[PDB]
């Protein structure tokens, strides 16, 4: 049970206790999953405009 | 701004489609000139969603009306809010559909179609943000069900992004027209599956048997049918009409609704239906309203299972009593809803009753006990299609029985469907 | 109309439990895979508290204590003796133990033989029991078998002068069940069980362990002096009068007593559901040995005991009463008796 | 001085982030219009408010925050709300149509279409920051936006801002307060691909705060007025420290050393007390000891979840109000002698306290009442992966029948995301049962 690091100012103080011691993808990367995934929905989007041109 | 385009198809669709603005339109004040004469501003809250705001503050609904002949249109612009349709959205033809399917999507309705589309097209344009369209219509007859779904499919190919909802009255023997319905409801059902993402099925047999043994009504007519339509249709709008969370457009309706693409079809429920003044408490409420006797797709719920379930109350009533009945329903019942979807019964509360309740609650069912509505279809398709019976009104319109086929197998795949998940 | 779920399909006790809630016409019984669930009679293993308490509306309870392994573990309830104050090292009535992990694996085997080694010199009995069984006074011949296997063990001592019955001059142990509902309240059922040895007890050969321990499967002169080496406290009262002029209230019963309150007691704050989402009760299955002082010790706690055959409707009907309807009561002389604190 | 930018995502962020910014100014003396009248130095400064607040020449202090919905309904309110001047347009985006509560059409759909304009919003602010320290992200894990758009913005940052600090603030999906059945299905992919992106996330599970809320303040059918009001309070409380003089916990960078030893487990539990409502007709102030040994019940945590079964990696108390270091410690060793706090072997037994001697702020009318001192506890525990558990096994019931997945395919998501994200998961819940667990 000791006290460590008191610090003190105007508005409040601060300090710590211690009881018991021890023992990224790119911007390429990222532009390229959201145009596949956009070329998956524009692909989808062709076959139903060729299911109901047929 | 989130827009609604709304369209009603044949003398079953214009019917109650009429019925249906008849209704709203007195809930947001609207009177049959289209001038607002309300008193709270919940009305006006969402009114652009299905309502065009023309010059002197006039309301005109986002609707169009369509059939192959004049005589029921006529009675729409006759009748009581005749006058608040945009006159430009009547579009009608004079050979008629003669209850034929195929006169309706292939013949005389293809003749028709471009003309229709026009008008959606004008009505798109206007939107600021366009949500996607409802449809009202039957399937047992020729236009709302042969040039309804053809509108659906050819809509479909220029606002393929949007939204597509349908009121779907469903033929039964018990209230026939033409012995040659399961042959057109068959061929819509198969367009159904395929181009729509909600359809909420309002089996006619239901509606009758409400009127007769509920109500209490010796000789049910059209007109009293199409009560229980214009109830419901209001209840399950409740959600897009006025200011609320939970299913607040289309989509988001859509997203909760439907676990699989081809399951879409939703059994509504009313509550109360009394043959009346006095009060009805929230646990009568939730009872009335689950109880298979106020459903209106006559498939009783205890056959089959709950996928998602949709309520809405409205009325000034105790949110905290509403949370603890939907619960207790759902507790007291959980064998009839799937256990693989957490906390699927999603609860709505809106402030503003329908007119003469103090309050009511309308109730949106994904049930795979609607695969007994297609039951009843097949079996009647299949009772006449295996003797070709009544198929020279079709083929003498240019379709083949190949086509036949085609849609009764749809249909079959699709019970197949809702019996495997039943499971 | 409360639900409940099965997920121990092997619990004798709670298969009893639930036969008897479906027979009151008030409770149904869903899925096991059910989250819409009032009451669960839980697996044993890797029971998902967790999950517990998160149903809007549903008040929901469960048949175990979380945490309350720590006293149902050999090697657990070592540590929690020695390390817990109220406990403390000093226990009078808990043998002398110690944690023995084997050497292809803190660890007390040094501290073992520091006591092992100082009774070789007093000329005291240095016979210990090893378990996780093996009996031997040569410390060599227990470390020795712990070594053989790859789990941690437990060394304490063996009680080498334990009350014998008579006729038969043979050994036993009792069996107290000990029901702790959602308030925490102590219930001890009136009737408990000793499994007696039908062999002489032989303090000359631990190598033929059937005298020494009293398990009905180890034994199963089955049945010769009482029916499935089974004796129930009318039985072994009326002998403690006769024999030793006392009775089994007064000689034992109040040790055993002390002993479940202490152990329950001291672990209460780390399992508590006072202040927790969900309810918890849990039934336990006490073991106590009886030395030829009328001494009671405390040999180890079970977390899913069974009954006696002939106890089960009796104990399975108390435990719909005080510990499931006491939370969702349906529309005596009490068979327990409460410990209080 | 350095600055902190405050990013509000979706519906929740951004009602949540109204709530905040009106306890901001009223704690700092800041009025709707922007001024405060304090504030010596006119158009500038470099104080412990200008980290949250800029200046501009006419003395109006701006919040340095950017407010992003792909739906203009819920930031219009801001547009025209009270503290409508607070704001500049720039800081205010919307869209047309959100993304339905489907994580693909909030991440890939709508989100590849608004990214690059969001991203200049924020750059330029960060052009005003002479040192900036990083972000904090408000946004609901269930919903399509603040699932779906804050992901893919958490990437972007880390791209355009690698060298700087990201705090989450993520509303955990509740059925109480929720409609939408797939938010499991977008919380968990939220979490995979904005884990190795996020340097310390405070999740905040709605049904906490709605049960604190009925059982503290006596709402019967608490709203998202009460729920947001609550959950800036313990905002305040955490970020209390970036606006005020102090020494613990000074910059962003300083939240992971104190609370995230192991990188992974980047999750904290928070604690507040005490909640007392203004409608009480008079409460008696509770004592240092009281409030901090509420710290160790379960009905007062942003996460239900059991801290006795779990271990601590970090525990730090925040108080505010009337509170003495000499007290703090006398309540600490009663809580040592009487609670289960096992904390794991390669961290230290001990506690990081910070003191603020003005004591919370209410808003004027709102439901909390005025008290002499309250603690907010961030732990780290173990314990609070029950959660990510619950969560889980909802995600697994529907994955198994595929239910919903059309709906994100249909948005151009591939399936293999699906258990890509679960397999993340189930690896998080194994560090966790390593450290904790013996
Ligand atoms: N605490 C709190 N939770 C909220 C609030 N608003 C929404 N939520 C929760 O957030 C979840 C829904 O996500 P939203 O934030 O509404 O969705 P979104 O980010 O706007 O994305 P969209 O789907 O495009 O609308 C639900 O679980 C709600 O309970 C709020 O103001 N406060
Ligand atoms: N310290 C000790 N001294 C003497 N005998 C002991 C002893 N510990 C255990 N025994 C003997 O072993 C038996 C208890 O064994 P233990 O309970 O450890 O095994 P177990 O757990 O498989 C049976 P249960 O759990 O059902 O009681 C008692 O009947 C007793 O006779
Ligand atoms: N509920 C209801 N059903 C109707 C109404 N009119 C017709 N139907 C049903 O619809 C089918 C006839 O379709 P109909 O609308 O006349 O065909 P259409 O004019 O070619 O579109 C039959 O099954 C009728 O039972 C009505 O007003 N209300
Ligand atoms: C999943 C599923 O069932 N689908 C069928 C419904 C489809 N959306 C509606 C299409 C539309 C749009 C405008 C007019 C008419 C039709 C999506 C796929
Ligand atoms: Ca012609
Ligand atoms: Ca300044
Ligand atoms: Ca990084
Ligand atoms: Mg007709
Ligand atoms: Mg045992
Ligand atoms: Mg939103």
């Amino acid at each position: 049970m000791e006290v460590i690091e008191l610090n003190k100012c105007t508005s409040g103080q601060s300090f710590e206790v211690i009881l018991k011691p021890p023992s990224d993808p790119s911007l390429e990367e990222i532009q390229k999953k959201l145009e596949a995934a956009e070329e998956r929905r524009k692909y989808q989007e062709a076959e139903l405009l060729k299911h109901l041109a047929e | 701004m989130r827009e609604i385009v709304h369209i009603q198809a044949g003398q079953c669709g214009n019917q109650i489609g009429a019925k249906f603005w008849e209704v709203i339109s007195d809930e947001h004040g609207i009177d049959p000139t289209g001038s607002y004469h309300g008193d709270s501003d919940l009305q006006l809250e969402r009114i652009n969603v299905y309502y065009n705001e023309a010059t002197g503050n006039k309301y005109v609904p986002r609707a169009i009306l369509v059939d192959l002949e004049p005589g029921t249109m006529d009675s729409v612009r006759s009748g009581p809010f005749g006058q608040i349709f945009r006159p430009d959205n009547f579009v009608f033809g004079q050979s008629g559909a003669g209850n034929n399917w195929a006169k309706g999507h292939y013949t005389e309705g293809a003749e028709l179609v471009d003309s229709v589309l026009d008008v959606v097209r004008k009505e798109s344009e206007s939107c600021d943000c366009l949500q996607g369209f409802q449809l009202t219509h039957s399937l047992g007859g020729g236009t709302g069900s042969g040039m309804g779904t053809l509108l659906i499919s050819k809509i479909r190919e220029e606002y393929p992004d949007r939204i597509m909802n349908t009121f779907s009255v469903m033929p039964s023997p018990k209230v026939s027209d033409t012995v040659v319905e399961p042959y057109n409801a068959t061929l819509s059902v198969h367009q159904l599956v395929e181009n729509t993402d909600e359809t909420y099925c309002i089996d006619n047999e239901a509606l009758y048997d409400i009127c007769f043994r509920t109500l209490k009504l010796t000789t049910p007519t059209y007109g009293d049918l199409n009560h229980l339509v214009s109830a419901t249709m209001s209840g399950v709008t409740t959600c897009l009409r006025f200011p609320g969370q939970l299913n607040a457009d289309l989509r988001k309706l859509a997203v909760n609704m439907v676990p699989f693409p081809r399951l879409h079809f939703f059994m509504p429920g009313f509550a109360p239906l009394t043959s009346q003044y006095r009060a009805l408490t929230v646990p009568e409420l939730t009872q009335q309203m689950f109880d298979s006797k106020n459903m209106m797709a006559a498939c009783d719920p205890r056959h089959g299972r709950y996928l998602t379930v949709a309520a809405i109350f409205r009325g000034r009533m105790s949110m905290k009593e509403v949370d603890e009945q939907m619960l207790n329903v759902q507790n007291k019942n959980s064998s009839y809803f799937v256990e693989w979807i957490p906390n699927n019964v999603k609860t709505a509360v809106c402030d503003i009753p329908p007119r003469g309740l103090k309050m009511s609650a309308t109730f949106i069912g994904n049930s795979t006990a609607i695969q007994e509505l297609f039951k009843r279809i097949s079996e009647q398709f299949t009772a006449m299609f295996r003797r070709k019976a009544f198929l020279h009104w079709y083929t003498g319109e240019g379709m083949d029985e190949m086509e036949f086929t085609e849609a009764e197998s749809n249909m079959n795949d699709l019970v197949s469907e809702y019996q495997q998940y039943q499971d | 109309m409360y639900t409940f779920v099965v997920r121990d399909e092997n619990s004798s006790v709670y298969a009893e439990v639930s036969r008897l809630l479906l027979a009151t016409g008030q409770w149904k019984r869903l899925r096991k895979d059910n989250p819409r669930f009032n009451l669960m009679l839980g697996e044993r293993n890797r029971l998902p508290f967790g999950r517990l308490g998160h149903e809007p509306g549903l008040v929901q309870l469960v048949n175990y204590y979380r945490g309350a392994d720590k006293l149902c573990r050999k090697a657990s309830l070592v540590k929690l003796i020695k390390t817990s104050p109220e406990l403390s090292e000093s226990c009078t009535w808990f043998p002398e133990s110690y944690v023995i992990y084997p050497t292809n694996l803190t660890d007390e085997r040094e501290v073992f033989l520091a006591a092992y080694n100082r009774r070789r010199e007093g000329r005291e009995g240095n016979v210990w029991i090893a378990k996780s069984i093996l009996i031997s006074s040569e410390a060599s011949e227990l470390l020795d078998f712990i070594d053989e296997q790859g789990q941690v063990h437990v060394i304490q001592k063996y009680l080498e002068k334990p009350l014998l019955l008579e006729p038969g001059h043979r050994k036993f142990d009792i069996r107290s069940w000990v029901l702790v509902d959602h308030l925490y309240n102590i219930y001890l059922y009136r009737e408990g069980v000793l499994r007696t040895s039908s062999e002489p007890y032989n303090s000359a050969n631990f190598q033929d362990k059937t005298c020494h321990l009293t398990n009905h499967c180890i034994q199963k002169n089955y049945g010769r002096y009482e029916e499935g080496n089974e004796m129930f406290f009318e039985e072994f009262n009326q002998y403690l009068m006769d024999a030793l002029n006392t009775t089994l209230e007064n000689s034992i019963l109040l040790q055993i007593k002390h002993i479940i309150r202490s152990c329950l007691m001291c672990i209460e704050p780390a399992i508590s559901t006072k202040h927790l989402h969900y309810q918890s009760f849990q039934l336990f299955g006490f073991d106590f040995m009886v030395d030829e002082e009328l001494k009671v010790w405390l040999i180890e706690v079970n977390g899913a005991p069974a009954c006696a055959q002939k106890l089960y409707a009796e104990l399975c009907q108390g435990i719909v009463d005080v510990a499931i309807s006491s939370v969702f009561p349906l529309a005596p002389t009490s068979i327990f008796i409460k410990l209080h604190h | 001085m350095r600055e902190c930018i405050s990013i509000h995502v979706g519906q929740a962020g951004v009602q949540i982030g109204n709530a905040c910014w009106e306890l901001y100014c009223l704690e700092h003396g800041i009025q709707p219009d922007g001024q405060m009248p304090s504030d010596k130095t006119i158009g500038g400064g470099d104080d412990s408010f200008n980290t949250f607040f800029s200046e501009t020449g006419a003395g109006k202090h701006v919040p340095r925050a950017v407010f992003v919905d792909l739906e203009p309904t819920v930031i219009d309110e801001v547009r025209t709300g009270t503290y409508r001047q607070l704001f500049h347009p720039e800081q205010l985006i919307t869209g047309k149509e959100d993304a339905a509560n489907n994580y693909a059409r909030g991440h890939y759909t709508i989100g590849k279409e608004i990214i690059d304009l969001v991203l200049d919003r924020i750059r330029k602010l960060a052009d005003q920051c002479t040192g900036l320290q990083g972000f904090l992200v408000f946004h609901s894990f269930g919903g399509g936006t603040g699932s779906g758009f804050t992901s893919l913005l958490m990437e972007r940052l880390s791209v355009d801002y690698g060298k700087k600090s990201k705090l989450e603030f993520s509303i955990y999906p509740a059925p109480q307060v929720s409609t939408a059945v797939v938010e499991p299905y977008n919380s968990i992919l939220t979490t995979h691909t904005t884990l190795e992106h996020s340097d310390c996330a405070f999740m905040v599970d709605n049904e906490a705060i709605y049960d604190i809320c009925r059982r503290n303040l006596d709402i019967e059918r608490p709203t998202y007025t009460n729920l947001n009001r609550l959950i800036s309070q313990i905002v305040s409380s955490i970020t209390a420290s970036l606006r005020f003089d102090g020494a613990l916990n000074v910059d962003l960078t300083e939240f992971q050393t104190n609370l995230v030893p192991y990188p992974r487990i980047h999750f904290p539990l928070a604690t507040y007390a005490p909640v007392i409502s203004a409608e009480k007709a008079y409460h008696e102030q509770l004592s240092v000891a009281e409030i901090t040994n509420a710290c160790f019940e379960p009905a007062n945590q942003m996460v239900k979840c059991d801290p006795r079964h779990g271990k601590y990696m970090a525990c730090c108390l925040l108080y505010r109000g009337d509170v003495v270091p000499k007290d703090v410690n006398a309540a600490i060793a009663t809580i040592k002698t009487k609670r289960s706090i096992q904390f794991v072997d390669w961290c230290p037994t001990g506690f990081k306290v910070g003191i603020n001697y003005q004591p919370p702020t209410v808003v004027p009318g709102g439901d909390l009442a005025k008290v002499q001192r309250a603690v907010c506890m961030l732990s780290n525990t173990t314990a609070i992966a029950e959660a990510w558990a619950r969560l889980d096994h909802k995600f697994d019931l529907m994955y198994a029948k595929r239910a919903f997945v059309h709906w994100y395919v249909g948005e151009g998501m591939e399936e293999g995301e699906f258990s890509e994200a679960r397999e993340d998961m189930a690896a998080l819940e194994k560090d966790y049962e390593e450290v904790g667990v013996d």
